[PDB]
């Protein structure tokens, strides 16, 4: 996945786009977002949102793996994210589960 | 940051060592090739392995340990094993000559020309490390090569680096089983040399480890594949705080401070409560209550000692898995209400808790159960002095009839150094009851 | 113990003129002997204590470890003949803070190690009926920086030939020492 | 790496070494021609402990054959593996021994020691770092005792830092055939106890009984006795060549075996001996292995330790076992006869586990022991010396050679001291 | 009380003169040459020791050393607080009556006394703050001794010692500028 | 009297963990006059 | 809460408890594997099973019973049965030696080294239980292993836990049929040991159980499968109050308080009225009135006692199914007006009614009928001393000629304790007639 942000002051640009990575724990439906760590970056990298269940709507529902297709936009406590693609076992399992 | 270096002297200490990285590579999913799948965890070497392995931009997890051995037998076939590509060739420090169980032979004859090479390894490992809290020394008191070679190096690493921790782990000599009558000689030589330099030493005994196997694991014929797994899960549990986190995180420095009361005696006892077969845990339930009873059940200890013949000073419990403080603090409170459990009156509180949410996992081709709640129990009691009491009446018989001394004095020792240990030991026992005397 | 007795002057606890002096000397015979031979240069009975191992056989005060010693005096002089063997001894005392401690003196010792409970000291000396001098107050302040209070127990190991054991408060000269204390060859 | 060079001396040792070497080749699977048929990777790696390399994959044995009679060496040269032994290694003399110790110790040895030392130093420089050497010979054998006593002495000062194994067979107690044989024995053993550290004690009469006990096939060949004993010496050598968690160094072993220097004489012990039906009537279990391992009948060396007590015992196990069964078996035998050990040392057991079974069977073991049963050995020789030294029988020959009674005096005196030494240590 | 047995054991050379309905004490060894460091705080544990005739030794020596050991208490002050503080915790009128009389001679014994006591004010003032009025024939009134201690202490205390007492003692008045 | 397992094992075992070696459950838990002696 | 522990001692008692547990899995729909379908019933173990099974987070129903036996044959075959995966391996307490029908041999020779182990079971079940009203002991008087081994344990369970209930169920010895001539010996041994500790003991006899089969069930060739089925129904009916509810709910404590008049004698009789063949149930009708008469019909008792030679003290009717108070209270009122029914004048009312709405379900592959209105008839009368009077004139004969005594004195016993049993029975019977005397 990826996310954007806007520069309010600095010399160079108006906006900053940043790539992230989405991790869905299948065992307990906990989730974690880890940005890749890059050098000379001028931003702190590492763990953005620790392992937990992401509240989907306001009742307290959680983003369950049934409702995750490609190219889906989702909000995680403010920032809205966008799904890019998947990795080998993911589509295999998800098409085994059946998500077109 | 939070890292350490592990040391393995003696061919006894290497196959047991091999197991834990065989264990350690699984929970990180490390493939035998040396790299992850297409998933991204590589970089400058900073992830769950950074505390254990060194997976630089080259992408190969380099474990932070050195395997030293004096015989090329056990080191070569493992150099032809499965993960040997992961292993750095010359941190598998091989040797061409043995110590013949002789403490001093591995301490004087050949150790001189080899440790300097080992010193090169540790400094070239020291420079790359950042925090390096301490070291994980794996050895054996009854070491044909583990005993003597370790003694000189632990001296040399003490003198150059006396500012960091040194963690010692060795198989305690079997009290009534003796595969070598030379063992009491070299072992007491280690103890008297190590008592004033070792930071925290820990002992285990295989007999009760075997006794556990056919008690609850119900295996009448295990192997070290099982044994190295059982000790490997013990060191994995204590290192989970470095790997993962939980309600609170605990570190070896707090372990040292809160476990050892006074200098010299720094020799606690470990125990793992959820030791059970797969099918037993299958249709039974694990909870803090019974495992607390099991961890404090006297026969569950792998060290041959009756706690009622001694008295408790410290008890460290490290709960790995999904637990809550409510039952735990209630459960330990009930333990404090127990009357047979006789802590020394000097310490009102003697409980050191470390909570980690991560469940302990199974091993491929394994024998263990499916643990959701585990605890590693680290305790020290005065019921241990009988072991040294066993050794001295063992040792004193031989020394009067000075058996095998011609072997030692044949290659360059005298009587005094052997004299030293006995009152050093006699000091140890005499210190043990006076602290026991309230 | 016999602190009700007066610490003034000398405190001769062991002395071989007595027929049976072993009352408070508990002996742990182990592959050795307990023998009372006569001498040549002092031509008197002495305490032959020998054994195959030093730690195996040793004489101690008190006879019963439960009871203390209770002695004020900070000096001590021991009568011993150099037997050309492995003789050692130890004393366990009490300091100001009431933490107990031992002073282990051994002839073979190559170094001097201080443990918060036990101090290891070397003994090198000459041949013949050589003598002993130690200021207990000195070692406490030098080693632990503490203040000496009381003897609690003293243990004497094997490979030795003893004539008399007595304490003292100062470095008493040979003059006030009586004839039996004025040892003659 | 650490290697061993073998010495083959005496006319029995000529038959000894031939069987010992062929077993190794068959164990390692080399053809008689010498072109190894690659079948086991482990035996390929740990064969350099004994063999060096020749061109064409031929494994040259690092052994030396020495004798005086051409016929015997020609016979072993014509054996199934004579081609694998080197004419370079065939050193000998132009004389018949007369089966005389002094002639083989002073007269004929003088002009042959120069060659054999010039020989052995060549292979000594050929190899890298020896553990030591082993010598196959006999104590009652005339040429072997005469040669070996000379050689062991000279190689003492040459390399006093190596594993100095000696292998000798005790002649038949009932009949010695050779009647000057005890004279040869006392002369040999005098230097032997001075110049050996390891010595294996083997007797033929027990072997004949063992045939009566387990072989049960009436008429063996002496090669079958060679087959039996060569299997025994092979077992102790399996430790070095084979992997598995067992410490192989004889120095690792000997220091565990030698509490005091004058203990040099050691007895073998072997594992399952099977009769015609019992190959398929035996449940191969460690208990019955250990039971048969510790059988006074399974003893083959000299005589029954039932007369005395047990000083040191060391069993090496070869096959697929575990430490736990030997552990409980050790407790069983420890609890079985605790008093029959000496109170001098408890826990007198030393065990080694070779994970690689032999070729032909899975469960196996070799035992090396030290009990107080050698007193019979040198007391039975004692009265023979006194009886024949009573009237100097067969003595004019040795005076003609240049010997006299004086050496015999300390020779028996040395032996008599050993009598008390074994006696006092136990009794 | 460790000190009580110390001369039950017997190492301190002190005698006394003899009487029927009063008090007077004598000596064996001169104090000025004996000790003011190794024997000083030990004997102040005697003030914490209240048992006849061992109590008779307590006050005598403490006052007697003051007139004969003036300018030697300076480097010993921190150790001397402990026997005082323990006596404070003892919670008995007769003991406290004894202490203040002792402290009265202690404060005016020599120079620098209160000036050296500046770090050690908040260990004695608190419990005296709480004694202020808890209660001529024999100088019995504890409250009178309390103000007597405070007055001589503040005038000899210095410049802020007074307001330090005022901080501790909220009733406290001055004896210098009011 | 007795509340639970840990005390049940501990109060009556007649098993010296230092002395008892390669024992079995029945041999491990061994009570006293509770049964008959 | 409302739970209990079942005890099954003796290979006589093993199949019936198995059959009972087999029955219990049906009415709850327990699959032999140990889990329900995808329907949600699992948890920490709190539902209709929480009183009987322990279906923890693992999801496996663990029955709250321990099967103890001295011969491995029958206990291993059930360990190879259909529900063995449900059963806990060492809850199936096996033995390797028999008591040879000897009460003392199973009470002295071997019971000592086994009772500690089975106690480890009962204590380890104690923690997981919360209310644990009592126990369900299944045994036999003529126990080749049931008799002696139970006697020791019930003594041990009496002394440690005397604050709760203990329910005893044993096949009463066949009056005229004797499968063992030593059976009178061990039987009387059980009685005098149990009189002063047992809370409520209930008896049953196999002969009349068969007599029912070919009278109304129309079975001339039944089997234990049928025999164990009906007794399994009996205990199922009495336990339905724990399982389900009804118009009123009753408990064994109320049973104990109201059934037993005085100490010592606590031995009433059970009876189940709607025992009938399917066809006789088919074209006839069942209602409270006739089953009340049938349950009070003297030949419907499985004990060879005719009430008209005794008198009634207590009578309990437990109606499981669709009933209303109106017909129940009216019908019993007619029964009170009945003249042949001879209650003792001491008790004006002796009726304890239990109503349960749940219909008694049939078992697949069974032989019973489909019962809408059921009742289990628990009652005590003075016509019971006939059985003991049968035993003594039997017993008094052999004892005088002291047959088989060399066996018992051979393994270490004497005659005084056999002497005690006779006046104890003489005491019991004379109490029976004295309470019979109004
Ligand atoms: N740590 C460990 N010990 C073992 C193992 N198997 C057996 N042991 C015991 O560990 C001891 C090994 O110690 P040593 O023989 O002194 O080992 P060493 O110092 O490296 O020298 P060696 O004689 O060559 O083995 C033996 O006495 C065995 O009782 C094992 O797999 N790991
Ligand atoms: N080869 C062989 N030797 C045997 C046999 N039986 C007994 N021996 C003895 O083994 C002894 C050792 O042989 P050598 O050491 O070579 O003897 P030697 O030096 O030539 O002198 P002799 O003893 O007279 O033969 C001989 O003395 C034989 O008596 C046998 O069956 N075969
Ligand atoms: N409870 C019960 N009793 C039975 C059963 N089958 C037969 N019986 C009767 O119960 C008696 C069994 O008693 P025992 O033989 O002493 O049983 P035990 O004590 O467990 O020991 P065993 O001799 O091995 O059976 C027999 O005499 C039968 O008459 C059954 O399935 N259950």
């Amino acid at each position: 996945a990826y996310f954007q942000e806007d520069v309010p002051i600095s010399m160079e640009e108006h906006y900053r786009i940043r790539h992230v990575n989405i991790y869905y724990y299948l065992e307990d439906d906990s989730m974690s977002v880890i940005e890749p760590v890059v050098e000379n970056s001028g931003i702190p990298q590492g763990k953005l949102i620790k392992r937990q269940r992401f509240t989907k709507n306001d009742m307290g529902d959680h983003y369950h793996w049934k409702d995750l297709n490609r190219g889906i936009n989702l909000t995680v406590y403010g920032k809205t994210f966008r799904i890019v693609d998947c990795d080998r076992f993911t589509q295999d399992f998800l098409e085994s589960q059946g998500i077109e | 940051m939070r890292e350490c270096i592990s040391i393995h002297v003696g061919q006894a200490g290497v196959q047991i060592g091999n197991a834990c990285w065989e264990l350690y590579c699984l929970e990180h999913g490390i493939q035998p090739d040396g790299q992850m799948p297409s998933d991204k965890t590589i970089g400058g070497g900073d992830d769950s392995f950074n505390t254990f392995f060194s997976e630089t931009g080259a992408g190969k997890h380099v474990p932070r340990a050195v395997f030293v051995d004096l015989e090329p037998t056990v080191v070569d076939e493992v150099r032809t094993g499965t993960y040997r590509q992961l292993f750095h060739p010359e941190q598998l420090i091989t040797g061409k000559e043995d110590a013949a169980n002789n403490y001093a032979r591995g301490h004087y004859t050949i150790g001189k020309e080899i440790v300097d090479l080992v010193l090169d390894r540790i400094r070239k490992l020291a420079d790359l490390c950042t925090g390096l809290q301490g070291f994980l020394i794996f050895h054996s008191f009854g070491g044909g090569t583990g005993s003597g070679f370790a003694s000189l190096l632990m001296e040399r690493l003490s003198v150059d680096y006396g500012k960091k921790s040194k963690l010692e782990f060795a198989i305690y000599p079997a009290p009534q089983v003796s595969t070598a009558v030379v063992e009491p000689y070299n072992s007491i030589l280690t103890t008297h040399t190590t008592l004033e330099h070792s930071d925290c030493a820990f002992m285990v005994d295989n007999e009760a480890i075997y006794d556990i196997c056919r008690r609850n694991l119900d295996i009448e014929r295990p192997t070290y594949t099982n044994l190295n797994r059982l000790i490997g899960q013990i060191v994995s549990s204590i290192t989970a705080s470095l790997r993962f986190d939980g309600a609170l995180n605990v570190d070896l420095t707090e372990f040292q401070t809160n476990l050892v009361p006074y200098p010299r005696i720094h020799f606690p006892l470990a125990t793992y409560a959820p030791v059970i077969s797969a099918e037993k845990a299958y249709h039974e339930q694990l909870s803090v209550a019974e495992i607390t009873n099991a961890c404090f059940e006297p026969a569950n200890q792998m060290v041959k000692c009756d706690p009622r013949h001694g008295k408790y000073m410290a008890c460290c419990m490290l709960y790995r898995g999904d637990v809550v403080p409510k039952d735990v603090n209630a459960a330990i409170a009930t333990i404090k209400t127990k009357r047979t459990i006789q802590f020394v009156d000097w310490c009102p509180t003697g409980f050191k808790v470390g909570i980690n949410y991560q469940p302990p996992t199974v091993v491929p081709g394994g024998d263990l159960a499916k643990v959701q709640r585990a605890v590693c129990m680290l305790s020290n009691t005065t019921a241990i002095a009988e072991a040294w009491a066993r050794l001295d009446h063992k040792f004193d018989l031989m020394y009067a009839k000075r058996a095998f001394v011609h072997w030692y004095v044949g290659e360059g020792m005298e009587e005094g150094e052997f004299s030293e240990a006995r009152e050093d030991l006699a000091a140890l026992e005499k210190d043990y009851e006076e602290v026991g005397v309230d | 113990m016999f602190k009700n007795t007066f610490q003034s002057g000398f405190l001769s606890i062991l002395y071989s003129i007595g027929s049976k002096p072993l009352q408070i000397w508990d002996k742990k015979v182990r592959n050795g002997h307990i023998k009372r031979i006569t001498d040549n240069d002092i031509q008197s009975l002495v305490l032959e204590i020998e054994g195959t191992n030093v730690s195996t056989t040793y004489i101690t005060c008190p006879a019963d470890p439960k009871k203390t010693l209770g002695i004020k005096l900070p000096f001590l002089v021991m009568i011993i003949k150099n037997l050309k063997k492995y003789f050692t001894f130890e004393v366990q005392v009490l300091d100001d803070k009431n933490v107990r401690r031992r002073f282990r003196a051994s002839n073979y010792q190559s170094t001097t190690r201080v443990k918060p409970f036990i101090c290891t000291m070397p003994m090198r000396l000459d041949d013949g009926w050589n003598q002993i001098q130690f200021n207990l107050s000195d070692f406490t302040r030098r080693a632990y920086g503490t203040n000496y209070i009381e003897t609690l127990r003293v243990q004497i190991h094997a490979n030795c030939r003893i004539r008399r054991v007595y304490f003292s408060d100062r470095l008493y000269s040979e003059d006030e020492l009586p004839a039996e204390f004025k040892l003659y060859l | 790496m650490r290697e061993i060079v073998h010495l083959q001396a005496g006319q029995c040792g000529n038959q000894i070494g031939a069987k010992f070497w062929e077993v190794i080749s068959d164990e390692h699977g080399i053809d008689p021609t010498g072109t190894y048929h690659g079948d086991s990777d482990l035996q390929l790696e740990r064969i350099n402990v004994y063999y060096n390399e020749a061109t064409g994959g031929k494994y040259v044995p690092r052994a030396v054959l020495v004798d005086l009679e051409p016929g015997t060496m020609d016979s072993v040269r014509s054996g199934p593996f004579g081609q694998i032994f080197r004419p370079d290694n065939f050193v000998f003399g132009q004389s018949g021994a007369g089966n005389n110790w002094a002639k083989g110790h002073y007269t004929e040895g003088a002009e042959l020691v120069d060659s054999v030392l010039d020989v052995v130093r060549k292979e000594a420089e050929s190899c890298d770092c020896l553990q030591g050497f082993q010598l196959t010979h006999s104590l009652g054998g005339g040429t072997g005792s005469g040669m070996g006593t000379l050689l062991i002495s000279k190689i003492r000062e040459e390399y006093p830092d190596r594993i100095m194994n000696t292998f000798s067979v005790v002649p038949s107690p009932k009949v010695s055939d050779t009647v000057v044989e005890p004279y040869n024995a006392t002369l040999s053993v005098h230097q032997l106890v001075e110049n050996t550290d390891e010595t294996y004690c083997i007797d033929n009469e027990a072997l004949y009984d063992i045939c009566f006990r387990t072989l049960k096939l009436t008429t063996p060949t002496y090669g079958d006795l060679n087959h039996l004993v060569s299997a025994t010496m092979s077992g102790v050598t399996t430790c070095l060549r084979f992997p598995g968690q067992l410490n192989a160094d004889l120095r690792k072993l000997a220091v565990n075996m030698v509490p005091f220097p004058r203990l040099h004489f050691f007895m073998p012990g072997f594992a399952p001996l099977t009769s015609r039906g019992s190959q398929q009537y035996r449940a191969l279990t460690v208990p019955e292995l250990t039971q048969q391992m510790f059988d006074a009948k399974n003893m083959m060396a000299a005589c029954d330790p039932r007369h005395g007590r047990y000083l040191t015992v060391a069993a090496v196990f070869r096959g697929r076992m575990s430490m736990k069964e030997v552990d409980e078996q050790m407790l069983n035998v420890q609890n079985k006869n605790s008093s029959y050990f000496v109170e001098w040392i408890p826990n007198n057991v030393k065990t080694a586990v070779c994970d690689i079974p032999p070729r032909g069977l899975k469960m196996s073991a070799t035992f090396i022991g030290n009990s107080t049963a050698i007193q019979e050995l040198f007391k039975r020789i004692s009265e023979q010396f006194t009886a024949m030294f009573r009237r100097k029988a067969f003595l004019h020959w040795y005076t003609g050679e240049g010997m006299d009674e004086m050496e015999f005096t300390e020779a028996e005196s040395n032996m008599n001291d050993l009598v008390s030494e074994y006696q006092q240590y136990q009794d | 009380t460790t000190f009580r047995k110390c001369y039950e054991r017997g190492d301190f050379p002190i005698a006394l003169e003899h009487d029927s309905k009063g008090n007077k004490i004598a000596w064996k060894v001169e104090i000025e040459k004996l000790d003011y460091h190794h024997y000083l705080p030990l004997f102040f544990d005697g003030l914490s020791e209240m048992t006849f005739p061992y109590e008779f030794f307590a006050r005598r020596g403490i006052h007697d050393m003051l007139e004969h050991g003036g300018n030697k208490i300076l480097p010993v002050i921190p150790q001397l607080i402990i026997p005082i503080k323990n006596a404070l915790n003892l919670r008995n009128r007769q003991i406290i009556c004894v202490t203040l009389k002792v402290l009265q001679h202690l404060v005016v014994s020599s120079e620098m006394v209160g000036e050296a006591l500046l770090p050690y004010y908040r260990q004695i003032l608190p419990i005296l703050n709480i004694f202020k009025n808890m209660n001529q024939q024999k100088r019995e009134n504890i409250g009178d001794l309390i103000q007597e201690t405070l007055e001589a202490f503040e005038r000899y205390g210095g410049e802020d010692a007074f307001i330090n007492i005022k901080y501790m003692v909220p009733t406290y008045e001055s004896c210098l500028l009011n | 009297k007795i509340p639970k397992d840990d005390l049940d094992f501990r109060l009556a075992t007649l098993y010296n963990h230092h002395t008892g070696a390669f024992k079995n459950k029945t041999e491990i838990l061994l009570h006293q006059e509770t049964i008959e002696d």
